[PDB]
């Protein structure tokens, strides 16, 4: 069921929309943790990428984001 | 992502780097509200006492943030909330962990004095289930037998799991507090008792109560003192009185620190697990001998039938010459030996009937087995292999699952993740890759501990793709510069190094030489360094030029364990813009 999971990318997304209206528990999880698997890794514009994001945030929004991550440890 | 915020929460619930997990929060401000809201553990990167931490936005919050660490927090080893030297300042603090984190069910933290917890446990008394306390410290003289651990027993209501593994106190600190608790000890389900490995163990005295203090007691972890030298020590009639005391254990663990006959014999050990039915994890790794247990293994088979992982010390006679003597024992997810003489091969062939369950199998100090039916347990359940004191046995050559292999402690590979190894005094490292050791596409975890009474050949690792973390263990070597630099020599050559754990020599602080941190200094890929022992303020500058370092900490966990230059270095190493 991993060999289940490829699939394009809208498919992926659309899967999990209509995975939750029909209350599937287990289909959700294993379609929404391959995504979460697509985000494990990427630097974060490499994650705006792979999904078509765009930076909402002021270079000082940024680094207030970045100095709240430096409590914690990797 | 055009997607209802629930589902979008519902993926970054599944992410456990904590890396990417700070990348999607700089992704965009909608999945960092989606990470700040979903994050389930978090280790601080203290100081918590300074105002960074204190006046920061008060949006900055984990809402659903259920296991909170503040044992690594700034600087390493120090009191955290104590009241020994004021209150408002502590109360303050508290209360603004408590807001960042209100939902703690699970706490670890560092603990010199008592008093810490009674400044923590008031925000999250109604929350918390489980604590873990760290102390490699001494225990202060003073406090008056079981006071360590008089402010959770008394607050937090909703314990169930007591952690002080790596807790220095005297054992009559922990039998003084868990008898006198009756209300909240009744209530308790998971206890390790380790102690920082410093203790000569519970005594039948001491473990007796303990036990008839916690009936819901379904995890035991403990030192006891077996040798029978001592009056007091650990035998049938002790384990029995366990047995009966802690009917619910799933999981138990017992055995004896150190540095000849056990008083535990064989129809005591089929009566004492005849009064343990639900026993999944049993460990007994005992440095005194157990002579004969082949029956006490069939009873386990017949008594124990939820039996799982299983581990046994000096247990000489788990199986033999001709049929079925531990091998009834037919599921055995893993499994592990010890100093145990009559192994030999005629044994590890006879486990034909652990075929379904034996992912995991070792032998420590067996002196009797050979290389070619370690060549004969090939089957497809099979996945993790240590082989530690063999007199004989020396060889990797042996294996059908080189291709299915994982883990390995001993002393092209196709899935092997893993890789401990331990040395002697002067030993090379480099023979290991002639000696069958070439490939190994998917290796990331390598770990080498060395003990004794050219160079290193670290180097020569460099041929691994994907190798990432090393632990660097020279504690137990026993002047030191020369010796850190035969160890270190090459380091720079290993180009996918992201995580190093480094723990220097000691003889009477365990100080990290200058020639060292020059060398571990040109490591490139470090994004952590944790050293065990320390350096002088005057050598901590030198790691701020590793690219993109951004862990490091000097975590002296041993005991006894033994300065805020060191907060001056930690605003230098958060200065640099280093990587996301």
């Amino acid at each position: 069921d991993a060999d289940f999971m490829k699939i394009d990318q809208a498919t992926l997304f659309e899967l999990i929309l209509a995975a939750n209206y029909l209350n599937i528990k287990n289909l959700l999880d294993l379609t929404c943790q391959t995504v979460a698997d697509m985000i494990k890794g990427k630097t974060p514009e490499e994650i705006r990428t792979t999904f078509n994001i765009k930076n909402d945030f002021t270079p000082e929004e940024e680094e207030e984001v970045r100095r709240e991550n430096q409590w914690a440890f990797e | 992502l055009d997607l209802p915020e629930p589902l979008l929460l519902h993926i970054l619930s599944f992410l456990t780097d904590v890396r990417s997990r700070h990348r999607a929060a700089l992704a965009c401000g909608r999945m960092r509200a989606a990470e700040r809201a979903t994050r389930s553990e978090l280790s601080l990167r203290g100081d918590p006492r300074s105002p960074g931490f204190l006046f920061l936005s008060h949006a900055f919050r984990f809402p659903a943030l259920e296991h909170l660490d503040l044992s690594l927090v700034s600087p390493w080893g120090h009191p955290l909330l104590s009241s020994v030297p004021i209150s408002e300042q502590n109360a303050f603090i508290a209360a603004r962990l408590a807001g960042c984190f209100p939902a703690v069910t699970s706490l670890a933290v560092y603990c010199r004095d008592p008093t810490t917890l009674a400044n923590l446990t008031p925000h999250w008394q109604a929350s918390l289930r489980r604590v873990k306390l760290v102390r490699w410290h001494q225990r202060p003289p003073t406090l008056p037998d079981g006071a360590d651990l008089e402010p959770l027993l008394e607050t937090c209501a909703a314990l169930r799991e007591l952690d002080l593994s790596e807790f220095y106190c005297w054992t009559e600190d922990v039998v003084r507090a868990l008898t006198t608790h009756p209300s909240a000890t009744a209530a308790l389900t998971h206890l390790d008792l380790g102690l920082a490995a410093a203790t000569d163990g519970f005594k039948s005295s001491e473990l007796g109560p303990i036990a008839a203090s916690c009936p819901n007691l379904r995890k035991l972890v403990a030192p006891c003192l077996f040798n029978p030298r001592f009056s007091d020590c650990v035998g049938d009639d002790a384990l029995l009185s366990l047995a009966t005391s802690c009917p619910r254990l799933t999981v138990l663990r017992l055995s004896e620190p150190f540095e000849e006959e056990a008083a535990i014999t064989v129809a005591g050990l089929v009566a004492f697990f005849a009064a343990l039915p639900a026993l999944e994890d049993f460990t007994m790794d005992l440095q005194h001998n157990v002579l004969e247990a082949a029956p006490a293994m069939e009873a386990l088979a017949r008594r124990c039938p939820r039996i799982k992982f299983l581990t046994l010390g000096s247990f000489q006679g788990l199986c033999k010459a001709s049929w079925l003597h531990l091998d009834g024992v037919a599921v055995c997810g893993g499994l592990e030996s010890l100093y145990m003489k009559n192994c030999q091969d005629l044994t590890d062939a006879s486990l034909a009937a652990i075929g379904r369950g034996c992912r995991r199998l070792a032998k420590f100090g067996i002196h009797g087995c050979d290389l070619v039916t370690s060549a004969g347990i090939r089957r497809l359940a099979f996945t993790l292999r240590p082989t530690l004191k063999e007199v004989t046995v020396l060889h990797c050559r042996l294996l059908h699952t080189a291709e299915c292999l994982t883990a390995l402690s001993p002393i092209s590979w196709e899935m092997l993740r893993s890789l401990s190894l331990w040395f002697s005094a002067g030993q090379l490292l480099s023979p290991l890759i002639s000696a069958g050791l070439d490939s190994c596409p998917v290796l990331e975890e390598i770990s080498i501990k060395v003990e004794g009474d050219t160079i290193f050949g670290l180097s020569d690792l460099a041929g691994f793709p994907v190798l990432a973390k090393m632990k660097l263990d020279l504690s137990e070597a026993v002047d030191l510069s020369l010796w850190e630099r035969f160890y270190l020599h090459g380091i720079e050559s290993l180009q996918t190094l992201y995580e190093l754990d480094y723990w220097p020599p000691q003889d009477k602080h365990r100080s990290l030489t200058l020639p060292a941190v020059g060398l571990i200094q040109r490591c490139v890929g470090l994004r952590k360094l944790f050293i065990h022992g320390t350096t002088h303020e005057h050598f901590m500058t030198f790691f701020l030029s590793i690219p993109n370092l951004r862990d490091m900490q000097l975590r002296e966990d041993y005991y006894p364990a033994p300065a805020e230059s060191w907060l001056r270095f930690e605003v230098q190493l958060n200065s640099r813009q280093i990587d996301d």
